[PDB]
RNA sequence: UUGACAUUGUGAAGUACUUAUUCAAUGAAGCGGAGCUGGACCACGUUCUAGCAUUCAAGGUCCCAUUCGGGGCUGAUCCGGGUU
RNA sequence: GCUUGUGACGGCCCGUGAAAAUCCACAGGAAGGAAUAGUUUUCAUGCCAGGUCGUACUGAUAACCGCAGCAGGUCUCCAAG
RNA sequence: GAUGGGGAAGCUCCGUUUCAAAGGCCUGAUUUUAUGCAGGCCACCAUCGAAAGGGAAUCCGGUUAAGAUUCCGGAACCUGG
């Protein structure tokens, strides 16, 4: 047979993302001198659109410490901040939305999101639109945090780990019909080439482990082992159990 | 004690750079001028589209060579023929050659340059 | 004093801009300043065999200084009276250099004093002097500095120097400055090789380990 | 621009051709009232 | 994918260390230890406001040899050069 | 009225619809500066110079591609009663 | 798509600011001659990539067998100095 389609996708050709209107990377402050003895304010200087993202982003401008400037640093804007608004980070920051403190020095039960797995990553978990990190426990003498993911698993993570009080705005999208193929096209338009797809059994037998017959069926068990080879890992791979 | 840097940066330190002094010329005898007036004009254009810009519009017109640009040709007709120029307009003709429109000021007739050099 | 007026500037955090500081612990040096920065770390942190080790342990100031200035006295003779002896004449005294030159001289037990370089990079060139010398009887003495020892020869680096024969007006004090330099090397010989080198700390581990045991 | 004379390019304003008038009277207030509440 | 050997060292008892190796960040900026000041082992310049913050820093003090300025310490505590 | 330009508005998105060269303004206050004298070439007038390469014509039921002066194919502007 | 580096027996492959000591414009100091020497500034770190994207500045009348916003007459404008 011939390449199949997702071991295609690997060289990159015509499935890399299209971020010519991207705003950026969005990213947390470096961790530096100020934030982790102290806090400083940030000023937020508008929230924008971002191609290819639901979630809203904010601009927010901070001073530089050694030299005389500004500095823009682009956040996930949570849900209440609005423009104008102070924001403040650092280890001694206030708990209130849109501030960035270390996940050790905040109480339990709190609500956090664009968290770090580990210090100075600048971001790493509750990023999408609506999601967010409950802490459930720490752990003074280990310096760890025990937090809880939008998964619903369970993660130990560092004490000195930097998040953002309250949910990522724009929650709630998923929750309206796209109605139309239409609507879906200019979806991903924005985001990389993996629509419209073809069913695996519509093919030949070159073409998919799928393909073929005088009818439309799969033919095997479409549970393919974890150790299966490139070429075969099509369907429900490594599945613990299947059906409703 | 220590020198004090106030920048994490270290950057490469300026040396002292010396100028060439060779033991043995380059090419021991230089080259005589490779455009000079006689390579600059090549010959006069004598067709009768030509002529009648002589007697007419005062202008002169000339074969020039292809690495001549505006400034020498303005340069070899001052010398050459011992007159002033106003402008100069160039064009690479189909054959592959270089004509030039040299128009004189009006202190100047392009026709008694024109007699004078040959051409008539 | 109308005037001037006194305007402290506040550089907490959140502040003014910070002043300009000496940052000299924080540069980010060339590649070859870190790694000979680095090899010399390296070296102290693990375990020293007695072999090596035993180069760390140099003669002192104040008889090295007096070593020397018995050696300065017994320089080779040099390119410009070379030319004079040239163009029948005494029998001369002189310090004797050159690896091959001083092992051979200590092989035979013609060597009175031989004095070796702590610091020669292709160690295994000078590594085996010392038990040579132990063997042999001839008392050794391990100083700072190949480019010292160069001098006194005319050359950049010597990595050795020996003496031979001195003269009967100096006697009295290479014998003085044999039993001081005895006293150091040879007699001690014998311990050194049953000691192991290396397995310094560093400064932020020896407190750490230091608080550690302290709590 | 660059072939214009400065009268056009700029009012006889702090900020002149930079922000409008109602933008610059804001900062004036806020400049002031803030540093009175530092003092106090 | 699994085992063995090499890379591959250091200490204890029935896991511990650091230097090899590995990961990550920063135009390698504030690390480690101690010492002041305060409080009860912790802190030690910044939170009503879409302003502003840059000229080895003003001031204090010690030198030059007065001229238009220049040079130290302090302001801004020491120690170790392990960027974190 | 037709074509076209433009202004203030309105509808639509889980789509919110380039970048850089380059030019200007402001904040700042380092220096430079007058009385028997200086400064502005962002006010007016006056002086000099502006190189190199392309430029004809067809643009199609005959000038391009289809073996050809082939009913095929080949991007676009102007638009009278 | 070079350089610094890392791959590959090798033709060459990777990567484009990357584990690099990566470079030059304001002038001061000198009236031996042209730029050695003194504070500071800036660390952005090749290059290629559009005759429809971005972009300093021209118009009318006349003129040829065949040229023109390019020549002639008149009237303007921009850039650098
Ligand atoms: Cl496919
Ligand atoms: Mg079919
Ligand atoms: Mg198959
Ligand atoms: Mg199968
Ligand atoms: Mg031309
Ligand atoms: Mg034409
Ligand atoms: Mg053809
Ligand atoms: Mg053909
Ligand atoms: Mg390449
Ligand atoms: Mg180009
Ligand atoms: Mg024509």
């Amino acid at each position: 047979g011939r390449v199949i389609r997702n071991q295609r996708k690997g060289a990159g050709s015509i499935f890399t993302s299209h971020t010519r209107l991207r705003q950026g990377a969005a990213k947390l402050r470096t961790l530096d001198y100020a934030e982790r003895h102290g806090y400083i304010r940030g000023i937020v200087k508008q929230i924008v659109h971002d191609s290819g993202r639901g979630a809203p982003l904010a601009k927010v401008v901070f001073r530089d410490p050694y030299k005389y400037r500004l500095r823009e640093e682009i956040f996930i804007a949570n849900e209440g901040v609005h423009t104008g608004q102070f924001i403040y980070a650092g280890k001694k920051a206030s708990l209130n939305v849109g501030n960035v403190l270390p996940l050790g020095s905040v109480p339990e039960g709190t609500i956090v999101s664009n968290v770090e797995e580990k210090p100075g990553d600048r971001g790493a978990l509750a990023r999408a639109s609506g999601n967010y990190v409950i802490i459930i426990g720490h752990n003074p003498d280990e310096n760890k945090t025990r937090v809880r993911l939008p998964s619903g698993a369970k993660k130990v993570i560092s004490s000195d780990a930097r998040g953002v009080i309250g949910v990522i705005a724009g929650g709630g999208r998923v929750d309206k019909p796209l109605l139309k193929a239409g609507r879906a096209f200019h979806k991903y338009r924005l985001k990389r080439n993996s629509w419209p797809k073809t069913r695996g059994v519509a093919m030949n037998p070159v073409d998919h482990p799928h393909g073929g017959g005088n009818h439309q069926h799969i033919g095997k068990a479409s549970t393919i082992s974890r150790g299966a080879v490139s070429g075969q890992k099509a369907g429900l791979i490594a599945a613990r159990r299947t059906g409703l | 004690a220590l020198k004090v840097r106030t920048s994490a940066t270290f950057r490469l330190p300026k040396t002292l750079k010396l100028a060439r002094a060779p033991k043995y010329a380059s090419k021991a005898v230089p080259h005589y001028n490779r455009l000079d007036s006689y390579k600059v004009i090549e010959q006069p254009i004598t067709s009768e589209t030509a002529m009648k810009k002589v007697e007419d519009g005062n202008i002169l017109v000339f074969q020039v060579s292809m690495k001549a640009n505006k400034y020498q040709i303005k340069k070899a007709v001052k010398e050459l023929y011992e007159v002033d120029v106003l402008k100069v307009n160039t064009l690479v003709r189909p054959n592959g050659t270089k004509k030039a429109y040299v128009r004189l000021t009006a202190d100047y007739d392009a026709l008694d340059i024109a007699n004078r050099i040959g051409y008539i | 004093n109308p005037l001037t007026h006194s305007t402290p500037k506040n550089f907490g955090i959140g502040q003014a801009v910070q002043p300009k500081r000496n940052l000299s612990r924080y540069v980010k040096w060339p590649e070859y300043v870190r790694v000979q920065r680095q090899k010399k770390i390296l070296s102290i942190r693990l375990k020293v065999p007695p072999t090596i080790a035993q180069f760390q342990y140099t003669l002192d100031r104040n008889t090295a200084a007096e070593t020397f200035k018995l050696f300065n006295k017994y320089r080779p003779e040099t390119a410009a009276e070379k030319k004079e002896r040239l163009t029948a004449s005494p029998k001369p005294y002189a310090v004797k250099y050159g690896l091959n030159h001083v092992v051979a001289l200590i092989e035979n037990k013609k060597a009175k004093l031989v004095l070796i370089a702590n610091d020669v990079d292709p160690i295994e060139l000078v590594v085996f002097l010392p038990a040579l010398c132990k063997k042999m009887g001839v008392p050794y003495a391990i100083v700072k500095g190949k480019a010292r020892l160069g001098t006194l020869v005319n050359q950049k680096t010597s990595a050795v120097a020996a003496l031979t024969e001195v003269r009967a007006e100096d006697e009295a004090a290479l014998a003085k400055l044999v039993s001081t330099i005895d006293a150091n090397f040879a007699d001690k010989y014998d311990e050194v090789k049953k000691h192991w080198g290396g397995g310094i700390l560093g400064n932020k581990a020896q407190a750490k380990m230091d608080k550690r045991a302290k709590n | 621009y660059a072939t214009v004379s400065k009268t056009h390019k700029t009012v006889s304003r702090a900020y002149g051709g930079s922000r409008c008038a109602n933008c610059v009277k804001e900062r004036i207030i806020r400049a002031f009232l803030i540093e009175e509440q530092k003092i106090v």
